[PDB]
Parts: structure tokens; C-alpha cells; sequence
């Protein structure tokens, strides 16, 4: 029997390790990628914004994407909500990253304190990732923003706007980050058995 | 380009749900005693 | 409580802890350039593809 147990903590432990890797790549990429709210049919305008970056068309039948933002100068960010929010996520991938990086204690360290550390570290990310997302909406009074999607939008309401894969993605990644977290901790209370 | 995203969120949840079951399986093996 | 074991040592990590202090050297070397090397990765793959 134990040797089945060893095989199977071995194996669910490399699983976690995988899955854990997959999740800060979808941070990254929810992170980067400026697809969490975009355009409509009834939009007056297109275009698409994310935490700090977004494009707008100008308006003359086709795309003409003139594209601003960027979190290295919080100058272009459109809004303090918008500013807090991709703060957290930023720390929730410094977090999620820290664990990759505290893989590295499995070699000398004891693996239900590394398997607990991880845990608390992911748990911290899914919080940051859960403050993000809750605070993200609260931007959208923007005037940019309004200006990209109409006068119904306001303060967490979409109005003509729609949500796109990043943002629904974001979620998924909360749901995986708080997953994974519990997942840690029954490996790491396992481990000593 | 035609303003409509339902082929782009389908695939999304669809991966998002495939982790999320794969996950849901890593409890299941461990809780299975 | 499904374990019932104190929340704080199952989650927590009061048992032992510090101690392992003298092995910082050890835990460093490998420590430093994994992280320097997820920088590196997330880095240059976000401004070379993903913007
Ligand atoms: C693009 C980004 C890529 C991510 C890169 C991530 C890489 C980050 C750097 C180093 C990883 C270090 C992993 C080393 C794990 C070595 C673990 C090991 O040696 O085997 C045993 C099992 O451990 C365990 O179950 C713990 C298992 C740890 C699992 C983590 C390593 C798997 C990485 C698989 C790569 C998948 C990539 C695919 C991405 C698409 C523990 O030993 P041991 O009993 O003697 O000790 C007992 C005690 O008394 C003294 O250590
Ligand atoms: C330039 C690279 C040189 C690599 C040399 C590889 C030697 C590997 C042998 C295994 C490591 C080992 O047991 O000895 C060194 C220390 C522990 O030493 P000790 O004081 O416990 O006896 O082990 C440790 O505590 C940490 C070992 C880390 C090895 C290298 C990590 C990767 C570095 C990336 C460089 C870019
Ligand atoms: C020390 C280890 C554990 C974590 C390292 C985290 C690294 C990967 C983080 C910390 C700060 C991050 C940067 C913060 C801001 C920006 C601006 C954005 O427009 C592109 C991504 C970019 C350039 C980030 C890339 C990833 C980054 C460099
Ligand atoms: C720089 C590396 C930071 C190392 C932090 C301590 C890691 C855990 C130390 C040993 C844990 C234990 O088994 O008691
Ligand atoms: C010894 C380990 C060091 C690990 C860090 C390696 C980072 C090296 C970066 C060198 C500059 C890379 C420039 C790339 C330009 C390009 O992609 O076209
Ligand atoms: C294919 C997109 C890759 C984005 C970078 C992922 C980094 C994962 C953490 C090192
Ligand atoms: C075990 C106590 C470790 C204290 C580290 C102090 C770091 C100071 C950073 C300014
Ligand atoms: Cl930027």
C-alpha cells in the first residue's frame, strides 16, 4: 500500500506542479493581452480595453486602431480603478511566480513546507486576482470609456459593450489559482501522512 | 470584421472548463482514500 | 474541520517554524537563477509576442 501512496502523492504532486504552470501563463496572458472588454454592434465606436492598454477606431468605416496605454507610465491609464486593478494582477503574477520559482526548495527543504508555502502563495494570488477583477468594473465612469462604448455604461455596468475572452479568462484563473491552493495544502498535510 | 464574440468565449470557457476538470480530478484522487 | 485538525496547523505553519538559517547559501544558488530566469522568460515573450 505504500508504495501506491508515494506513486500516486508523486504523481498528483508533478500534476499540481503542471497545472500551477498553467495558471501563470494564463495570468501572463490575461495580464498582457488587451481583450477584456470590447466593442458591440451598437457600439458608436470599436475597439477593445484591458487593464492599462486599449485601442479605439476613429470612425470612418474601417479599422484605423489608434491604440494607447501602457503600465510602465500610469500617466495613460485611463482611470484609478484601472491602475489599482492591474496593479493586483500584477501581483498576483509575482506571487504565482514566486511559487515557480520556490519549486526549486523540494530539493532541500521539507516538501510539506514547500507544498504549504506554495499553497499560501497561490492563495494570495487568487485574492489579488479576485481584488483585480472586482475593482476593474469600477473604471469604467472613464471618459475614455464612455466615449469607446456609449452613455449606458457606467460604474459596473457593461451598457454596449461586451465582455471578451480575457476577462472571462481572468475568472477561470481565479477559480484555478483557489484550486490549486487548496490542492497544495491536502498535498502538504499528505505528504507527512 | 464582423463584432461578434461567441465562437471566441465558447472556446474559452471550454479550456477554462477542461482545467477546471482536470483540477477536479486531482481532488478526486487525493480524496479518494 | 473535514481533517478536524486545528485550522492553523493544517493550513498554517507554526509546527518547527528560524532554524534552517545556515543553509541560505544552498536554498540561494539554486534560488536566484531560477528566478532570474522566469523574469527573463515573462519578459521577453510579453514584449517580443504577447505586445
Ligand atoms: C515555461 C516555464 C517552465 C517552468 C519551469 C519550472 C522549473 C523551476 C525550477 C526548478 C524545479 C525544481 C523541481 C525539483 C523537484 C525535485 C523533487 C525530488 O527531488 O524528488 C522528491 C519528490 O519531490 C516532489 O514530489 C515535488 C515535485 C516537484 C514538481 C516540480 C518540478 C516539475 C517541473 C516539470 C516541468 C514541466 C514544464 C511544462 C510546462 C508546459 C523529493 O526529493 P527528496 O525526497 O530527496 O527530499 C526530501 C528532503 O528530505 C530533502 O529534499
Ligand atoms: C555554474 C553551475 C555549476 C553547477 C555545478 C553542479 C553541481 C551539482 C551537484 C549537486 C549540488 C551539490 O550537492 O553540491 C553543491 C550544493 C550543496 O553543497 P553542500 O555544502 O551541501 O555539500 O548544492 C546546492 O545547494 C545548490 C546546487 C545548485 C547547482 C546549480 C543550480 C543551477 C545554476 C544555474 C547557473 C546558470
Ligand atoms: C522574482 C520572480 C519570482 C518574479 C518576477 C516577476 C516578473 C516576471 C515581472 C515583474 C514586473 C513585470 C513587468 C511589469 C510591467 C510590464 C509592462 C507591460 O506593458 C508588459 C509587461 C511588463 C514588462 C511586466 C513583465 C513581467 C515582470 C517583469
Ligand atoms: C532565498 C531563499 C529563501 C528561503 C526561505 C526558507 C525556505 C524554507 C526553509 C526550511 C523550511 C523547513 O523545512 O523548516
Ligand atoms: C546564465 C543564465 C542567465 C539567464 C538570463 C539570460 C538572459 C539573456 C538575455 C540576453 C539578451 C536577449 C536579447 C534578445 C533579442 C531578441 O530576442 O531578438
Ligand atoms: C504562449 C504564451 C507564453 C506566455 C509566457 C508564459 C510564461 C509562464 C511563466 C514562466
Ligand atoms: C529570518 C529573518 C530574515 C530577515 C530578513 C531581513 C531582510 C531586510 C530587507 C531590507
Ligand atoms: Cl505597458
Amino acid at each position: 500500500y505504500h508504495e501506491h501512496y508515494m506513486r500516486n502523492s508523486r504523481a498528483i504532486g508533478v500534476l499540481w506542479a503542471i497545472f500551477t504552470i498553467c495558471f501563470a501563463i494564463i495570468n501572463v496572458v490575461v495580464f498582457i493581452q488587451p481583450y477584456w472588454v470590447g466593442d458591440s454592434v451598437s457600439t458608436p465606436k470599436p475597439g477593445y480595453f484591458g487593464l492599462f492598454h486599449y485601442c479605439v477606431g476613429s470612425g470612418l468605416a474601417g479599422r484605423e486602431l489608434t491604440c494607447r496605454g501602457s503600465f510602465t507610465d500610469f500617466s495613460t491609464i485611463p482611470s484609478s480603478a484601472f491602475k489599482a486593478a492591474a496593479f493586483f494582477v500584477l501581483l498576483s503574477m509575482v506571487l504565482i511566480l514566486g511559487c515557480i520559482t520556490c519549486f526549486s526548495l523540494f530539493f532541500f527543504c521539507n516538501t510539506a513546507t514547500v507544498y504549504k508555502i506554495c499553497a499560501w502563495m497561490q492563495l494570495l494570488a487568487a485574492l489579488c486576482l479576485v481584488l483585480g477583477c472586482m475593482i476593474f468594473p469600477d473604471g469604467w465612469d472613464a471618459e475614455t470609456i464612455r466615449d469607446m462604448c456609449g452613455a449606458k455604461t457606467g460604474k459596473y455596468s457593461l451598457g454596449d459593450c461586451s465582455v471578451r475572452w480575457a476577462y472571462i479568462l481572468a475568472i477561470i484563473g481565479i477559480l484555478n489559482a483557489l484550486i490549486l491552493s487548496f490542492l497544495a495544502f491536502v498535498l502538504g498535510n499528505r505528504q507527512t501522512d | 470584421d464582423s463584432r461578434d464574440y461567441s465562437t471566441e468565449l465558447s472556446v474559452t470557457v471550454a479550456v477554462g472548463a477542461s482545467l477546471l476538470f482536470l483540477n477536479i480530478l486531482a481532488f478526486a484522487a487525493l480524496y479518494y482514500k | 474541520c473535514l481533517d478536524g485538525k486545528d485550522c492553523a496547523s493544517f493550513f498554517c505553519c507554526f509546527e518547527d517554524c528560524h532554524i534552517r538559517i545556515a543553509k541560505m547559501d544552498s536554498y540561494a544558488r539554486i534560488f536566484f537563477p531560477t528566478a532570474f530566469c522566469l523574469f527573463n522568460l515573462v519578459y521577453w515573450v510579453s514584449y517580443l509576442y504577447l505586445g
